[PDB]
């Protein structure tokens, strides 16, 4: 399992879905967990949302096995058809 | 005259799921 994160140092939102990913990666040994910044790199959800296929306004801006899947709000509802499922 | 911002909060910090958040460069 490969779980990616777009821009972690520019708000606390988007840090929190970072964190979720690596709290999952600290309780496991599938889970994988990576960080690539959009701020500084010179990226945006206008780069963002051609990648994913889907036009996306705001935060999160996570992937997992190499997919689009929102960030805090679609894994915390993921994690939960996991573990409280 | 002189006043400051301030914001009021009715929930909780809870973790589970807010959607947005408006960031980028």
């Amino acid at each position: 399992m490969q779980t990616v994160i777009f821009g972690r140092s520019g708000c606390p939102y988007s840090v929190r879905a970072k964190d979720l990913a690596e709290k999952l990666s600290n309780e496991r040994d599938d889970f994988q967990y990576q960080y690539v910044d959009i701020r500084a790199e010179g990226i945006t959800k206008e780069d963002l949302q051609q990648k994913a296929g889907k036009p996306v306004e705001t935060v999160p801006q996570i992937f997992v096995d190499q997919q689009h899947i929102g960030g805090y709000t679609d894994f915390a509802a993921w994690v939960k058809e996991n573990l409280d499922a | 005259g002189a006043e400051d911002a301030q914001d009021d909060l009715v929930p909780s910090i809870q973790d589970d799921g807010s959607e947005s958040g408006a960031c980028k460069i």
